[PDB]
């Protein structure tokens, strides 16, 4: 061949060289989707389309937040979805749980697990308490509720939040036990505005989804 | 885009001698580079190349042993190191730009050059000392001993304009490629190892020498020069 | 309303006349398709 | 009559040579040690297994001083891959981002080499010692009858890995005990520590008294007679462990019992 | 009150007029055509490097240069002979849906979720790719891009609206409305005169470039539209959606030609691409594979394949020497 077919060819051995050199760096940081309705508090779990970064034992993390039917396509990729909802607006639980469903039983994320923070408790603590809006208005189920024998509530805590709250917890749990077949796991947590130890969570679930996924890789499960 | 050479002057026989070029305005690391020599009666000789990631290192065999060609991406400055010169290394040292890939123009670029003063091969032929001749028709015709066509379609022929006082200019690449810079008054074509120049109209501007190159094999040879004279 | 009304007054042809000119198309240049080894540049 | 273990044993390794290029969509650093361990324990069929029923057959010799090489360097290499893959699973298990991040082709590659190298070291030496002594290799009749080997060869082959598999299980075992107290997430930790369980118990089970047999039948001398007599019997439920260990680690995927399935 | 019902009256026009002119099937004129046959292609060029899945390319004018887009954040320029790579582009952001090559040859553009347009240098005097101008005015997502010369270029985003786009200025000179979805995909006539719409409400609409209004408006589909081509001697058009349906429309006789389908496919079409005499249609769908349909008589003559994921990308050389493909494998192929 021509002395210029050899140039070309050390030229593109170079450019696959750092081509090579870049994954390395891209594979040691974790992506995070972000969703939610407005007034959830997205923006405060933590604290075109907006980035944030975050550092947690020395595992980086990158979380995007867009802003559904097109753009969800590109993020079948990513390690987890994070979900928020308003655990104290009654009016909107309704449009809430269908977002969820929605979300869950997409044919693009049937292997994506799901954190699903439910947020500002002391609002709800604080109207159940008050008594000046009830839960039986909109949800006629609740008053065949009782509580589990089994619940741990914490110290303190009046026996009338914690049937509310594990009522809620309970209506979103039981549409992803509907459906899934164990490829995915849903990790509901209890938060509010002024809790900082969200970080540990993540991390800690991050780190039982790549656990799970080891397990299934090595024929074990 | 510009390249600046410094080094030069008055040496004795069986010295030493460093030059250097420096670089700016251009992507340096992307680039492969060349030594080109221009003796007073001679013409141009080629003399090193190197690659743009210092993988290969080519010399002339006139030079081997001799020179030792550097470079230094960091600070955008070429060295050779030259050690017992001779009397015949006397002449003009110029530092030429090259990138090679699909459509590239390798021979683009050339400097301004240093004086040093002391105390198989594919034969490229020309024969006309001076043309003597504004508005009228130039033909100038350059002959090889073997043929310039590749397997691949390409034919690897280069003209020069070297003017008064000025570094050569490129002006056609691979026999049918008019450089960048260039007005349309230019043409070339050829076959095998018969090729031609042509000029529709000639300026003021148009006097100097063209010289031809091939880029098949190393090392690289260049014409004797045909003169044109106004 | 406007939009319709505008669609509306089109100069409409024929199908068989339309698919007699993709058959005719599709005939006419039959030779020059080298999907339908010494010419392969591959 | 007992040539029927030596089919299964080559059906099974065929089965699951063919379960991972045809299937494909499996990961070649989990999956291409799997290839390897069933071309052994095939190599281990085709080259031991027949030899011994002539032996059996006709109770006098003909062969002996490479057909034992091979079987050793043969067993060894099948031993050096469940080690490899017990360490693999711990090291997968204890640390799951690390090991995300360093799978590639390149530690597939390297623990091919490094078992397959440390497998022919033991075997060397059995043709060369056999070609300048017939005593060694013949006694009275093919058995390997110097101690200078069997009290040394055997450590390594044998007794270093089985520590290493033991306190590797042990680890494993309290480190999904541990991390369960933080559910399907919980259910799945234990189904992998019944398997693991099972196949620990599995080769301490089929390779035991083999070796037990063996230091004894050197250093304790004892009737020999008896001696001989267990050897007649106990090696050849270490070559029934070889179509065993293909099984045991593949047929608990959904993907594999169903490939086995389709193809079989 | 009063204006929905001179709306329906003016549909039901339109509707008695189109019926009108149904005299004729291509499955009846084409009984004397014989079929083309079985035909079989194989890979002749593999190219690596991609760390992500790809989802976009784009062939040059010379049939040798080639331009593929991916999540990594870079873009490739692959000579489809030799397999050596060119250039090597870094992005700006990694979420890229589209990519085009300009027809001299000088500049390349791209786009994504940044609702931005971004033109790249190819040819300058420094050596080095660099970004000529960012398109910015859109609400939505970039989907597809198109250029029209070295000074206009034809962009389609998620809000609804299409424009065009005067690149020396960076002004938008035109806005496309009437679309009541995101719109996904565009193709340009060769007489660059009018261009094609896709949208995900199950209609396409022809649009005249000079005027900026629409001229007609056809349905049809059950579900969105991922893919529109454009039949050679401009008359035709070539859509897939996601309810594993191809169809032929033309643009003389208003109304729908043939439907290209099967029992055996439920699985949407992610493009559609045409040969140069018209008689092949390539198609690409989630099944992990490439079907080969005749468009004279919605058959099926062959299949590629030879990826391991789903097929995003399809096209073909302005010679019709080669066919190339893309797909979430991070591998590109060379059919011949
Ligand atoms: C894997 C093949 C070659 C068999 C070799 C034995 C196995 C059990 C052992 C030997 C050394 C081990 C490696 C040692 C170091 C590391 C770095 C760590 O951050 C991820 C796991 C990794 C990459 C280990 C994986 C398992 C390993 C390869
Ligand atoms: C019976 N066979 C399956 C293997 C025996 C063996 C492997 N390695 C050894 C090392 C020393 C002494 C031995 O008998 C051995």
């Amino acid at each position: 061949v021509s002395a210029e077919d050899k140039a070309a060819a050390e030229r593109s051995k170079m450019i696959d060289k750092n081509l090579r050199e870049d994954g390395e760096k891209a594979r040691r940081t974790l992506r995070l989707l972000l969703l939610g309705a407005d007034n959830s508090g997205k923006s405060t779990i933590v604290k075109g389309i907006f980035e944030t970064k975050f550092q947690v034992d020395k595992v980086n993390f990158h979380m995007f937040d867009v802003g559904r039917r097109k753009w969800i396509q590109c993020f079948n990729d990513v390690t987890a979805i994070i979900f928020v909802v308003d655990s104290s607006d009654y009016n909107r639980l309704q449009e809430a749980l269908n977002d969820f469903k929605s979300i869950w039983n997409n044919r693009w994320l049937r292997t994506i697990s799901v954190i699903l923070f439910l947020n500002k408790q002391d609002l709800l603590a604080e109207k159940v308490l008050a008594g000046k809006s009830k839960i039986e208005d909109y949800f006629p189920e609740f008053a065949r509720y009782t509580t589990p024998e089994d619940a741990t509530p914490e110290p303190g805590e009046d026996p009338r939040v914690t049937r509310a709250k594990y009522f809620i917890r309970k209506e979103f749990v039981d549409i992803s036990t509907a459906s899934g077949d164990g490829r995915h796991i849903c990790y509901p947590h209890f938060t509010c505005a002024v809790d900082t130890e969200n970080a540990r969570r993540i991390f800690n679930d991050c780190k039982d989804i790549i656990l799970q996924m080891n397990l299934r890789e090595y024929n074990l499960v | 885009v510009q390249l600046v050479e410094s080094g030069g002057g008055l040496v004795q026989p069986g010295g030493s001698r460093k030059l250097s070029c420096s670089a700016s305005g251009f992507a340096f690391s992307s680039f492969g580079m060349h030594w080109v020599r221009q003796a007073p009666e001679k013409g141009l000789e080629w003399v090193a190349y190197i690659s743009s990631g210092s993988g290969t290192i080519y010399y002339a065999d006139t030079v081997k042993g001799r020179f030792t060609i550097s470079r230094d991406d960091p600070k955008n400055t070429l060295f050779l190191q030259m050690t017992s010169l001779r009397s015949e290394d006397t002449a003009m040292y110029y530092c030429v730009r090259s990138i090679y890939y699909y459509g590239s123009s390798p021979f683009d670029f050339w400097g301004q050059g240093t004086t040093l003063t002391v105390s198989s091969d594919i034969v490229m032929t020309q024969a006309t000392s001076s043309v003597p001749v504004p508005g009228e028709s130039v033909s100038i015709s350059c002959r090889s001993s073997k043929s310039l066509l590749h397997s691949n379609g390409n034919t690897y022929l280069y003209w020069f304009l070297q003017r008064p006082g000025q570094s050569p200019q490129l002006l056609i690449y691979r026999m049918s490629n008019l450089a960048s810079g260039v007005p349309d008054r230019f043409s070339g074509s050829g076959s095998g190892t018969a090729f031609t120049l042509t000029i529709s109209r000639l300026e003021a501007e148009d006097v100097g020498v063209y010289y031809c190159m091939q880029h098949l094999e190393y090392p690289l040879t260049f014409g004797a020069g045909t003169k044109l004279e106004l | 309303v406007e939009q319709l009304k505008m669609e509306a007054n089109i100069d409409r042809i024929k199908v068989s006349k339309a698919a007699a000119d993709l058959m005719a198309y599709c005939e006419a240049h039959a030779k020059e398709d080298p999907l339908l080894a010494s010419e392969n540049p591959f | 009559s007992i040539v029927i273990i030596i089919i299964m044993t080559i059906g099974g390794n065929i089965l699951v040579i063919m379960a991972v290029s045809m299937e494909k969509k499996l990961h070649n650093a989990t999956n291409y040690f799997l290839m390897s361990l069933a071309i052994a324990d095939m190599l281990v069929g085709l080259l031991v297994m027949p030899l011994s029923l002539l032996a059996i057959l006709y109770d006098y010799v003909w062969l002996c001083p490479v057909w034992i090489s091979l079987d050793v360097l043969f067993s060894t290499a099948s031993i050096m891959h469940l080690c490899a893959i017990s360490l693999d699973r711990y090291v997968a298990i204890r640390n799951p981002i690390e090991h995300s991040r360093f799978n590639s082709r390149t530690k597939a590659i390297m623990k091919i080499a490094i078992v397959w190298a440390i497998s022919i070291g033991v075997s060397v030496p059995i043709p060369v010692i056999g070609l300048r002594d017939e005593e060694k290799v013949f006694v009275n009749t093919c058995v390997l009858n110097d101690p200078n080997f069997v009290l040394i060869g055997s450590f390594v082959a044998f007794f270093i890995p089985l520590t290493i598999m033991v306190i590797t299980y042990c680890l494993t075992i309290y480190v999904l005990r541990r991390q369960a107290l933080m559910m399907q997430a919980i259910n799945n930790e234990r189904k992998a520590s019944k398997v693991l369980g099972i196949v620990f118990f599995v080769f301490l089970i089929m390779w035991c008294p083999f070796f037990i047999t063996n230091i004894l039948s050197v250093l304790c001398e004892c009737n020999q007679k008896l001696m001989e007599k267990l050897l007649n019997v106990f090696v050849w439920i270490g070559y029934v462990c070889s179509g065993i260990n293909p099984l045991v680690y593949t047929l608990f995927n959904k993907i594999y019992r169903r490939a086995f399935s389709n193809y079989l | 009150d009063q204006l929905r019902q001179e709306a329906e009256q003016l549909k039901n026009q339109i509707r008695d007029a189109r019926k009108a002119c149904a005299d004729a099937t291509l499955s009846q004129i084409t009984n004397n055509i014989d079929p083309v046959g079985r035909i079989q292609m194989r890979t002749r060029r593999t190219l690596r490097g991609h760390l992500a899945k790809i989802y976009a390319m784009h062939w040059g004018t010379d049939s040798r240069l080639l331009v593929s887009a991916s999540q990594d954040g870079k873009l490739i320029i692959w000579d489809s002979y030799t397999t050596n790579k060119v250039h090597a582009i870094p992005l700006r952001s990694s979420w890229v849906m589209t990519c085009a090559y300009a027809p001299s040859g000088n500049y390349v553009a791209c786009g994504g979720l940044d609702n931005i347009c971004s033109i790249y240098n190819l040819k300058t005097r420094e050596g080095n790719v660099r970004v000529s101008r960012e398109l910015a005015g859109h609400t939505g997502y970039l989907s597809c891009c198109r250029f029209l010369d070295d000074n206009q270029i034809v962009t389609s985003s998620g809000d609804t609206t299409c424009a065009l786009w005067d690149i020396e200025t960076g002004q938008q000179t035109t806005t496309f409305t009437g679309h009541t979805g995101d719109v996904m995909s565009l193709s340009l006539a060769p007489d660059t005169r009018l261009f094609v719409s896709g949208a995900c409400d199950a209609s396409a609409k022809l649009w005249d470039v000079r005027e900026g209004m629409c001229r007609q408006t056809f349905t049809g589909h059950e579900s969105d539209i991922n893919a529109i081509c454009f039949f050679p001697n401009g008359n035709a058009f070539a859509t897939g959606s996601d309810d594993a349906t191809c169809r032929l429309f033309d643009l003389r006789a208003d109304q729908e030609l043939m439907t290209y389908s099967h029992d055996n496919i439920i699985c949407g079409i992610t493009s559609v691409s045409f040969s140069k005499s018209g008689r092949l249609l390539l198609a690409g769908y989630d099944d992990f594979n490439c079907n080969v349909w005749d468009a004279l008589k919605a058959d099926r003559a062959g299949v590629l394949a030879g990826h391991d994921n789903r097929v995003s990308c399809l096209g073909v050389t302005d010679d019709g020497m080669a066919v190339a493909t893309g797909s979430w494998d991070s591998f590109l192929k060379i059919w011949n």
